[PDB]
RNA sequence: UACCUGGUUGAUCCUGCCAGUAGCAUAUGCUUGUCUCAAAGAUUAAGCCAUGCAUGUCUAAGUACGCACGGCCGGUACAGUGAAACUGCGAAUGGCUCAUUAAAUCAGUUAUGGUUCCUUUGGUCGCUCGUACUUGGAUAACUGUGGUAAUUCUAGAGCUAAUACAUGCCGACGGGCGCUGACCCCCUUCGCGGGGGGGAUGCGUGCAUUUAUCAGUGGUGACUCUAGAUAACCUCGGGCCGAUCGCACGCCGGCGGCGACGACCCAUUCGAACGUCUGCCCUAUCAACUUUCGAUGGUAGUCGCCGUGCCUACCAUGGUGACCACGGGUGACGGGGAAUCAGGGUUCGAUUCCGGAGAGGGAGCCUGAGAAACGGCUACCACAUCCAAGGAAGGCAGCAGGCGCGCAAAUU
RNA sequence: UAAAGUUGCUGCAGUUAAAAAGCUCGUAGUUGGAUCUCUCUCGGCCGAAGCGUUUACUUUGAAAAAAUUAGAGUGUUCAAAGCAGGCCGCCUGGAUACCGCAGCUAGGAAUAAUGGAAUAGGACCGCGGUUCUAUUUUGUUG
RNA sequence: CGCUACUACCGAUUGGAUGGUUUAGUGAGGCCCUCGGAUCGGCCCCGCCGGGGUGCCCUGGCGGAGCGCUGA
């Protein structure tokens, strides 16, 4: 037993097909519009509007 | 009839039937009372169990048994042991994955009071749960409702 | 296991206490006592993360050994002390009292009382029964036991104790239409009128209360206390009333809240 | 040194069993207490809790209660006659619950006699010992003499039991259990409960 | 993000698999500037372990004649601090690990009206009709004599304590109650058929225990509950009814305040234990299993903390099974949970929380409230340490660390 | 693990690509046609007012550790986090949802199963009828 | 069929090494029981000096050489 916390979580998500050139080109546009360091920036930000689309997506579903 | 069918005497341990009575005060037997209770949750002492003769410790109404527990019920399956009998309980239970139910059946081994004569195979016992009475028995019927088909 | 326990994790510690997961890998065990393990404050809780009196267990029991620490009108050195529902809490070095009273979120809040109310409790009685050549008894949810009590008093009424002397003074019957709070389940700490009570022989019994803004609710038996006869409360209640807000209110008056200053 | 748990037997089923852990101390189990007749010995055993339970080795007293008449007295036991559940612990003598005993009947004929001024279980032949027809007779008023003549009414004894006060032993059960409390406490047969077990003694002899 | 792409043919459309693709988890390779969290000898070997440490503990309040320090030279027993030792309490928690374990463990749900419970908290504690202004003998520590190669081995002798171990009483206490019953009074009929009383000697009284009986204070859905009454028992291995310690001081020989400690008993708390209902992986190249080597039920008992084939003796012939019993396997501790995931699912969960189990393998116990305890003991089995050869001493799946194992895991 | 609708409950196939038993009977299993729109306490607004054959289902309500997950608040300098914090002593948090299955509870009554009388051993009811309650309405079995 | 390599299978090579399961016999050690009784201690006898009790030997200090009881 420890007085530590393993609360961690990864922040955004590998895309699924490593060499498209359409999404390459957008993610490149993205990183040099917004002076990002990496891809790792644009998918973060991705993941995260992705999170937020999730939660509205399910709260459309409950009544109004 | 022949209550006394063991080695050992047989009685209700809370009936004193010992009392002193004089010959030319007698009116039918000397003095035996039958010692009996009410269960509760409403089930009814059978008629039988009031006026009766027989000697069973672990009967509900007439022994020494406190009903506490689950109220169950079963269908009689078999009647083979000595004041125990086989119930079945039928269920079904859920499978999620196929949203679907698969029947089971639970046999349970129930205490059967002699105050419950003319039971068969097939009729409808609640039971009621108690202190373990033997190894496999922890149920004792309270209640007996006859099959549909029974005339 | 063999024998009993004597440890507490913080994280298996009752919620109600606001126990953080950093501080330490234990919580305070609490000392057996008047009150159940979860349904209790232990001292050093409420000497130092609620009342922050103290900083660390260390200066919680110099205060406690200091004897400035009155549970139920009685000096407790024991920092684990399980302290509940209805105890007064009496510090007499800085003349403050307080009752150990439940928010509507079902935790202890820290409800500063006057002395003269600091004098009495109320306790659910849980039990009478008749022993010593017919000497009537009663015991109360505080583990108390009460010898001649009022021929009308029976189990789920509340009486109220003399903190000093420690007999009954006043009780209100189980009745519908008496103030209750609930001290356990999902209604914790909610105070509502009594409406009716479902008898289940055999079972648990169902107590349905209405809140003073007219919301129903339902508990089992068990948690209901009944607090004041009709719908004024023997006792003062804390800054809510008992009414449990739903999320959307409370955000309304945060809100309202903050938009007032500045 | 003998084990009492559930899990060491088979299933309902009748399938065998695997246990999951040794032996624990809460399901232990120790020797009987053969509990014979003779010079009293009883054994203190420590139990769970820290209590003590009582082991008779020997009782040759015991506490019995004629119930009709409600008169309790302490007796020597003189021999064990019967036994439900094994003929052996007649044969060993052996004092458990249930078991049927000789119990000397004096103590209950004295307040019999004590009582009712009415000889009981005396052969005809005898004309009393020294020092007891006063007890018997006594040198009572009017008031006294009325009492013991209204008492007169209700004094019969059944046959059974007058036989046996005959010949000096009564038949009674010990109703508690000697491994467990030191002691052999019971009460005399009668009735039809008599009737059953000099059934039973006579059948088996 | 509810996704596909290459490969059979001369070419085509398919079935279909192989390969690719993304995550995840172990290992490994190359590389590595800052900073915050953070896993880490699970997998193979619940294999073996050098060494060190991991459980001890004193308040005003159990026992201080250790000058070991230390004063106020005395009808001044004990100033005070205090090693040691006796006494008490803890050592049954925690930590580790996952070998065993397939309705077993475990989870939710109930039950104990079928049990035990140190401690805490509250109550009860002159409720007993029968040396006290304080009783007895020891033993430690200490002094002194020793033995063995060897140990946290201990043996003689000389003292001396108790909240250790024992014993045991004034008092409340005046008597009441019950059952006895030498005797006396009054009235009605001098058929006392009847009553009413006072009563001296005697026995027994409270709580707890055991048995039998009786009557129907409160309570439950339901007692053979609680309470009451009677007749007695009342364990030599005999139970409660205080021979205790500190502080503050008092009041015209008595009466006391505030505590500490202890003892029944009853609640309470913390539990433990044992039951209820439902739920568990693969396997039929496992279809019948169990049956007094108790198997299922009955009666009586024994034992047990208690319910119970838990065990025993008689009796019955039962009980489970294709709704998969029984058997077997599991690189099976269960669960909360984790990975992935359109919806549905699939796989994982040794691993910090909960429950279980174990301490090299079995078995058996002592003490205690609680252990079938292993940083307790006893024995056997395996391994193993010292030896002067007579004996003695062992248990890292605790924290580091070592060996071994391995693809695989950190500081004595 | 997804891709794998190459394990298919959702949701795959079986003429020739792998595949329907040689053919019937047949028990368990699975699935099965229409049909049926008082209150034996009553007192001058209040309660002893009933799972009223039953179950499945559905909708409730209780009760159900925490941590994890979801999620509310909160500028850790941002974030993973944490459960903190904020204002010139005071003020405010430490929410909430979910928690299969089984168990408990209460509305609904479609769907599905089940039951009610045909040998009348049938429902409501006036009239009878052969043991027997330990409360009798106030000087106690006079 | 001939070669070469690899993989299972059959099988008395009456093959070599551990793992378990079990009839028969033996059985450590603990616990219980029935005995046992090395020792130790109390009350009367070669303990007999001494007390609020005077020639009441009777103790609260020493084998009181005791088929005398008694407890551990």
């Amino acid at each position: 037993p420890v007085a530590r916390s393993w609360v961690c979580r990864k922040t955004y998500v590998t895309p699924r097909r490593p060499f498209e050139k359409s999404r390459l080109d957008q993610e490149l546009k993205l990183i040099g519009e917004y002076g990002l360091r990496n891809k790792r920036e644009v998918w973060r930000v991705k993941f995260t509007l992705a999170k937020i689309r999730k939660a509205a997506r399910e709260l459309l579903t409950l009544d109004e | 009839a022949d209550i006394q069918t063991e080695r050992a005497y047989q009685k209700q341990p809370t009936i004193f039937q010992n009392k002193k009575r004089v010959l030319l005060g007698e009116t039918g037997k000397e003095k035996l009372p039958r010692y009996y209770k009410n269960i509760g949750l409403g089930f009814k002492t059978p008629k039988e169990a009031i006026e009766g003769t027989y000697i069973d410790k672990k009967c509900p109404f007439t022994g020494n048994v406190s009903i506490r527990g689950r109220i169950l019920s079963g269908v009689v399956t078999k009647m083979k042991m000595q004041r125990t009998i086989v119930i079945r309980r039928d269920y079904l239970h859920y499978i999620r994955k196929y949203n679907r139910f698969e029947k089971r059946h639970k046999n349970m081994s129930v205490h059967l009071s002699p105050c419950f004569r003319d039971v068969q195979i097939g009729d409808i016992v609640t039971v009621g749960e108690c202190r373990p009475l033997s190894k496999t028995v922890r149920f004792n019927v309270l209640k007996v409702t006859k099959a549909a088909g029974t005339k | 296991a063999r024998g009993p326990k004597k440890h507490l994790k913080r994280v298996a510690a009752p919620k109600h206490w606001m126990l953080d997961k950093l501080t330490g890998v234990f919580a305070p065990r609490p000392s057996t006592g008047p009150h159940k393990l979860r349904e209790c404050l232990p001292l050093i809780i409420f000497l130092r993360n609620r009342l922050k009196y103290a900083l660390t267990g260390d200066e919680v029991k110099k205060i406690c050994m200091q004897r400035f620490i009155k549970i139920d009108g009685k000096v407790r050195t024991d920092i684990t002390y399980p302290a509940g529902f209805m105890d007064v809490i009496s510090i007499d070095k800085t003349g403050e009292n307080f009752r150990l009273i439940y928010d509507t979120k079902g935790r202890f809040a820290v409800h500063r009382i006057t002395p003269e109310e600091a004098k009495y409790k109320l306790c659910k009685v849980r039990k009478i029964f008749v022993g010593t050549k017919g000497i009537p008894h009663l015991v109360t949810h505080d583990a108390r036991t009460i010898r001649y009590p009022d021929p009308l008093i029976k189990v789920n009424d509340t009486i109220q104790i003399d903190l000093e002397t420690g007999k009954i003074t006043d009780f209100i019957k189980f009745d519908t239409g008496n103030l209750c709070m609930v001290t356990g389940g999902a209604n914790l700490g909610r105070i509502g009128v009594i409406t009716n009570r479902e008898r289940h022989p055999g079972s648990f019994d169902v107590v349905h209360v209405k809140d003073a803004n007219g919301n129903s609710f339902a508990t089992r038996l068990s948690n209901i206390f009944v607090i004041g006869k009709g719908n004024k409360p023997w006792i003062s209640l804390p800054r809510g009333k008992g009414i449990r807000l739903t999320i959307a209110e409370e955000r309304d008056k945060r809100l309202a809240a903050k938009q007032s200053s500045g | 040194g003998i084990s009492r748990d559930n899990w060491h037997k088979r299933r309902k089923t009748g399938g065998k069993r695997k246990p999951y852990h040794k032996k624990r101390k809460y399901e232990l189990g120790r020797p009987a207490a053969n509990t014979k007749i003779g010079p009293r010995r009883i054994h203190t055993v420590r139990v769970r809790g820290g209590n003590k339970k009582y082991r008779a080795l020997r009782l040759d007293v015991g506490n019995f209660s004629w119930g009709s008449e409600c008169c309790t007295r302490k007796t020597r036991i003189i021999d064990v006659v019967y036994n439900a559940s094994n003929n052996e612990l007649v044969r060993t003598k052996t004092l458990v619950k249930n078991c049927i005993v000789l119990i000397d009947s004096t103590p209950y004929r004295q307040w019999y006699e004590s009582h009712y001024a009415l000889p009981l279980g005396r052969k005809k032949g005898a004309k009393l010992t020294p020092e007891e027809e006063e007890i018997l007779n006594k040198k009572r008023s009017k008031k006294i003499q009325k009492k013991y003549d209204e008492r007169k009414k209700n004094a019969k004894i059944s046959s059974l039991l007058e036989e046996q006060f005959q010949q000096g032993k009564l038949l009674a059960c010990i109703a508690s259990r000697p491994g467990q409390c030191g002691r052999a406490d019971g009460y005399v047969l009668e009735g039809k409960e008599l009737e059953f077990y000099l059934r039973k003694i006579k059948a088996r002899k």
